[PDB]
């Protein structure tokens, strides 16, 4: 009934410069009897639960630094965050209550903009320990790289590999602004010991063309 | 009139 | 202090049932409506169920099916939620917040001031596991070395670098669900190459859920 959409879905901001995430509703929210949008605003870092910012579309509540701003009327909404500071890189989120089914927005992530950092690319065959129970795993990181935007291929006698992989991403360093990434190759011992060569490649913005590393087995 | 609180009811109308 | 402390919570298997916490303090409990607001990779944030302040109505999300049950225990300041006939998608962190609003004779319209710590909620039928800890051992400027944390069950797991001394350079990465059921995890270091045969690099990692702590020393190979 009222679905509320929120975009950008993710922005870069550098500190300092002004955010402007915006929050549409497809039904009015803004109620004639009192004049009022029925619209609040969150934010949520990392590992926390979310804090309210804003009520009634543009009113801070208690403690909420004055750099953020909610504007908006009716069904179209926004939260400007005014000379972005480091701790507020989180995601926003909007949410309706002028029903008595409240739902939020699907959140828009704001990060810290940096320049470009190229990943530093590191290999890890499978240890000793883990082959003698069957299995091999095969690591590939990407070390404090800028933008999050990265592709890790997986390569094994140069064929590339689909389906038998994992990999998850840091959270913004809070020193240098930075993103690691992990990936893990999964296979059986047995399939492991089909090949040789066992290769990660790295497309990335910094990189002026693929970083492949690869090791023989053995 | 209720009142969950009282941040949203005693800023739900001007008066 | 203002806060809301949440308990319960953890494992639950596909097709039975749950229950989850919420103690309050510091505030007039039955001054407050209290909602129940779930977080899961698949349907976001998302609002679970309100309950008002002597407990007599309750409201919920029409997609749980009347699936979720929320009561409150004003003698004592507690609010629960019941997840009953639990699914995949239920997984996720489950909070309990304080619900401040009004209400006439249409509604009850309101916001969340004040949020509990959140739970995590794993719909799954395995089993309680620990870690296998295996090294990733440097290769032979800066070297990269870690530990791969593998085939637990459930989350989740601390790491630490002999023993929390070294946090320069350290990623501790998300992990990752397999197709097992069991998650698995990487921790990594950067290093100066010519420290490797000089310093010591131990990966402590703690599994909480099976009161599972090791120890491993990684080694150029």
């Amino acid at each position: 009934e009222f679905l509320l959409t929120q975009s950008p879905d993710s922005l870069a901001v550098t500190l300092g410069e002004t955010a402007t995430i915006t929050c549409r509703s497809s039904r009015n929210i803004l109620h004639s009897l009192n004049n009022k949008n029925y619209l609040a605003w969150y934010q949520q870092r990392p590992g926390q639960a979310p804090k309210l910012l804003v009520i009634w579309a543009s009113m801070r509540v208690s403690g909420v630094a004055d750099r953020f701003s909610g504007s908006g009327s009716g069904t179209d909404f926004a939260l400007t965050i005014s000379s972005l500071q480091p701790e507020d890189a989180a995601v926003y989120y909007c949410q309706h209550y002028y029903t008595t089914h409240r739902t939020f927005g699907q959140g828009t992530r704001v990060e810290i903009r940096r320049t470009v950092a190229a990943p530093s690319v590191f290999i890890f065959p499978p240890s000793d320990e883990q082959l003698k129970s069957g299995t091999a795993s095969v690591v590939c990181l990407l070390n404090n790289f800028y933008p999050r935007e990265a592709k890790v291929q997986w390569k094994v006698d140069n064929a590339l590999q689909s389906g038998n992989s994992q990999e998850s991403v840091t959270e913004q360093d809070s020193k240098d602004s930075t993103y690691s990434l992990s990936s893990t190759l999964t296979l059986s011992k047995a399939d492991y010991e089909k090949h040789k060569v066992y290769a990660c490649e790295v497309t990335h913005q910094g990189l002026s063309s693929p970083v492949t590393k690869s090791f023989n087995r053995g | 009139w209720g009142s969950s609180g009282k941040l949203i009811s005693t800023t739900a109308v001007p008066w | 202090q203002v806060q809301l402390v949440q308990s319960g919570g953890g494992v639950v298997k596909p097709g039975a049932s749950l229950r989850l916490a919420c103690s309050a303090s510091g505030f007039t409990f039955t001054d407050y409506y209290m909602s129940w607001i779930r977080q899961t990779p698949g349907k976001g944030l998302q609002w679970l169920a309100y309950i008002t302040k002597d407990g007599s109505e309750k409201k919920y999300a029409d997609s749980l099916q009347g699936r979720f049950a929320v009561s409150r225990d004003n003698a004592n300041n507690l609010v629960f939620l019941q997840l009953n006939t639990v699914e995949d998608d239920d997984t996720g962190v489950y909070y309990c917040a304080r619900d401040d609003g009004y209400y006439d004779r249409s509604g009850y319209y309101g916001v969340f001031d004040l949020w509990g710590q959140g739970i995590r909620v794993t719909v799954s039928s395995a089993s309680t596991k620990g870690p296998s800890v295996f090294p990733l051992a440097p290769s032979s400027g800066t070297a990269a070395l870690g530990c791969l944390v593998k085939d637990y069950f459930p989350e989740p797991v601390t790491v630490s670098w002999n023993s929390g001394a070294l946090t320069s350079g350290v990623h501790t990465f998300p992990a990752v669900l397999q197709s097992s059921g069991l998650y698995s995890l990487s921790s990594v270091v950067t290093v100066p190459s010519s420290s490797l045969g000089t310093q010591t690099y131990i990966c402590n990692v703690n599994h909480k859920p099976s009161n599972t702590k090791v120890d491993k020393k990684v080694e150029p190979k």
